[PDB]
């Protein structure tokens, strides 16, 4: 294990005796983050890299069914527990049970409005961070009942409304603008096959704006970069087939300078912690990254890993981010939810699987059923479910309006 | 007559008799629901009237008063933030006095997109910044890095033409804490917005700053990214000097980052026809592996692919 190795110790933390706020909280999470590493000398047992599936699991499927009051802050984003809680299952290698698949379908046809689109919740108006979780969790589950009940016509129309003349599109009627959305709507129009000549007319070039100086994606032009909106703005390029837009070296180096030397895992943002969560958000870019630059024909590119350290960060999510008690969390000490499970396992995949053309390498550290189920670095799905879906909606006409 | 939703004397509105006429509506999870929240009482009461009076469109003095109770039990419901918004131009509600109570739920839950958005609109309908700049700072007196925080005080300078002290303000909290990325971004933010760092006094200025907090604090990576983001445009191999001033800092302050800095000088070189390419070369490539071996092996993936990037390029 490259994280209890001696020289490991040789990366913690070097403030050359200059505290601030920042290295004070850098270093206390290094602090605890040791201890977990240690936990195993001191308690003299052999490491033991183990995916508690089955603890995984239980919590997920009763979650689907029912949650707590302490989920009453996610009332207003019901669809995105559907599809973080669907999503786990799926890369857990979990069924759906026919039965819990229609009830997942039903559910969020309450929630679709007559508009177009997906609310937070059963009569909530639409909104495109739901809109994006609604249509993912339908795709996973993949039956025709699920793909029939969006409504194609009126999505179209929801998006064509929340479109900007600057190329950016608002979250909601009313509501705000950043790069999360275009990645949203990219994400919808072409799952469902409802992208017109013009619809993302700007857009490509809107999101360019948002590279910065860092050489990562902030949430609007001058923001600073940040690892959610990052991976939002490659995919969203991804998808309208634009990557070209972004300086994608400068871009490469921010990325992979987010991965922590010390936890193995990544920052959201340069001097930030580490946050199990973006060990897809953040790793997810690599995938993204590789496939753009061997598009433009990259000799140098490798062809059994991605370029960020795949060990490490297994180590950090095995070792560091699993609750005893079943669910995945941000980082030590802190409580499980169903975002981190989904997201920490999200990004364990894309850490085990590499694949470019006709080369394929696993990379699975601990015990081997440790291995997930691949997820497609742009959609965050399984890539079979994007496929179906896709090779599904092209069946039907663009709208016409 | 606002009873906190906190009071120990709260009721139930169900029980409350100003209420008596509406009906509560439940909310229709369907049949055989899933990701089932089970709600605390006071949260589903709250809601199923929210529910009520949305559903008759009930634009009234009670709904508004409601709504400051659904959005305390879930700031996040942009629907009930979206009906507070129309009671609020229907009733002809002083902004002022609105402004007042999002400046509190904000001190409270900073963290919340809604409640910013909030305040932008609010800001905009009144055409009044004077209260954003020392409202923003509280903030980020609290927690220096808040991204909605940065983000509302980057829209209120750039809508209101605010910049005049900002460079100010940015100096500031890098004596605070000059790792504070967020600061870093603000003042590439203030600076190519006024006067821009084609002005070479101003860049001067601006690479000395950088290299001297660079040798104050070594291993501080804000700055070395600052460094390197505001010289990059140009090509750092446009800058002669830099190049040796850094290979000084070799024994005093010789961190993975000047080196990896030293190994983007040369990529820049050779790719601008520069001398020695044979000898540039070497060098770029030995730090390279020197860094993918031993200063910085989380990153060896991409040290690897750089080394062997400038390989097919410039052997
Ligand atoms: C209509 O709106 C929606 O439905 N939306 C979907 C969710 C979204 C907010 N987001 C939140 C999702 C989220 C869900 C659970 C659960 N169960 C737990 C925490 C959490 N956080 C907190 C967190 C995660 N990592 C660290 N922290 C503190 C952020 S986010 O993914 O965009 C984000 C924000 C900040 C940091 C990291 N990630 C807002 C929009
Ligand atoms: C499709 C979709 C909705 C994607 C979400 C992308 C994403 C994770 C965006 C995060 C934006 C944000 C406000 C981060 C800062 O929070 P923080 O300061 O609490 O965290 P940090 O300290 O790690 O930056
Ligand atoms: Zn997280």
């Amino acid at each position: 294990l490259y994280s209890l190795r001696p020289e490991h110790a040789r990366e913690r933390l070097q403030d050359d005796s200059v505290e601030t706020v920042t290295s004070i909280e850098q270093a206390k999470v290094e602090e605890k983050i040791q201890e977990v590493f240690s936990s195993y000398k001191f308690n003299h047992l052999v490491p033991r890299l183990v995916l508690q599936r089955e603890k995984h699991f239980h919590y997920l499927k009763r979650g689907l069914r029912q949650l707590t009051d302490a989920y009453e802050c996610l009332d207003a984003s019901r669809p995105w527990l559907c599809y973080w809680i669907l999503h786990s299952l799926e890369l857990l290698d979990e069924p759906i049970p026919q039965i819990v698949a229609t009830d997942v379908c039903q559910f969020l046809e309450l929630c679709q409005s007559p508009d177009g689109g997906f609310g937070g919740g059963p009569g909530q108006y639409p909104h495109l961070a739901p809109t994006y979780a609604a249509v993912n969790a339908l795709c996973i589950i993949g039956t025709e009942e699920a793909y029939n009940v969006i409504n194609r016509e009126k999505l179209l129309q929801y998006l064509y409304s929340l479109k900007q003349p600057d190329g950016s599109f608002l979250m909601h009627v009313g509501g705000e603008v950043d790069v999360r959305s275009a990645y949203c709507a990219a994400s919808v129009a072409s799952l469902t096959n409802i992208i017109t000549p013009d619809l993302f007319e700007g857009t490509a070039e809107w999101i360019a704006r948002c590279q910065n100086w860092e050489g990562g994606i902030g949430g609007v032009p001058g923001m600073e970069a940040h690892g959610g909106y990052t991976f939002c703005g490659l995919a969203a390029l991804v998808i309208l087939k634009k990557e070209r837009s972004l300086n994608l070296k400068s871009l490469l180096q921010w990325v992979t300078s987010r991965q922590m030397r010390f936890e193995g895992g990544f920052q959201g943002r340069c001097n930030k912690l580490v946050d199990g969560c973006y060990s897809f958000w953040q790793a997810g870019l690599l995938p993204l990254l590789h496939r753009a630059l061997h598009a433009q024909g990259d000799p140098a590119l490798s062809m059994s890993h991605w370029m960020f350290h795949q060990q490490a960060l297994q180590e950090y999510i095995l070792m560091c981010c699993q609750c005893p008690a079943g669910g995945l969390l941000d980082k030590p000490g802190k409580s499980r939810d169903f975002y981190h499970t989904c997201y920490c396992l999200s990004g364990l995949s894309i850490a085990q699987h590499f694949g470019s053309g006709a080369m394929l390498h696993d990379v699975v550290m601990g015990v081997p059923e440790n291995v997930l189920q691949p997820t497609h670095p742009v959609y965050n799905i399984g890539p079979d479910k994007v496929i179906q879906a896709t090779t599904h909606f092209l069946q039907k006409p663009v709208p016409g309006f | 007559g606002f009873l906190s939703l906190d009071s120990p004397t709260y009721v139930l509105y169900r029980d409350r008799a100003e209420w008596a006429d509406i009906d509560p509506v439940p909310q229709n999870d369907g049949p055989s629901p899933v990701v089932q929240i089970i709600y605390s009482e006071k949260f589903r009461d709250v809601y199923d009237y929210f529910r009520a009076v949305l559903q008759r469109d009930e634009r009234s003095e009670r709904a508004f008063k409601l709504t400051r109770d659904a959005i305390e039990l879930n700031a996040a419901n942009y629907t009930v933030w979206h009906f507070r918004r129309v009671l609020l131009r229907s009733l002809q509600k002083d902004l002022q006095e609105e402004m007042n109570y999002i400046t509190a739920i904000i001190e409270e839950q900073p963290k919340n997109y809604q409640v910013w958005h909030h305040r932008r609109v609010l800001v905009e309908w009144l055409k009044d910044p004077s209260q954003e700049l020392e409202f923003i700072a509280d903030i980020l007196n609290q927690d220096a890095k808040n991204y909605h925080a940065w983000q509302h005080r980057q829209w209120v300078i750039q809508e209101f033409r605010l910049w005049d002290n900002e460079l100010q303000y940015v100096d500031q909290l890098l004596k605070e804490d000059v790792r504070n990325n967020s600061v870093w971004n603000q003042r590439h933010f203030v600076i190519s917005n006024t006067t821009g760092y084609s002005d070479r006094a101003v860049l001067e200025r601006e690479v000395q700053y950088t290299l001297e907090m660079i040798k104050l604090v070594p291993h501080n990576e804000s700055a070395w990214n600052y460094l390197k983001g505001i010289l990059q445009d140009r090509g750092l191999s446009r800058y002669p000097n830099l190049l040796n001033q850094l290979l000084d800092l070799q024994p005093s302050h010789s961190s993975p980052y000047l080196i990896a800095f030293l190994v983007d000088i040369y990529e820049d070189m050779l790719e601008n026809q520069c001398d020695n390419k044979e000898d540039i070369l070497n060098k770029a490539l030995e730090l390279c592996e020197i860094l993918a071996k031993e200063k910085d092996t989380i990153r060896k993936e991409y040290w690897r692919y750089i080394g062997r990037s400038l390989q097919s390029k410039h052997s």
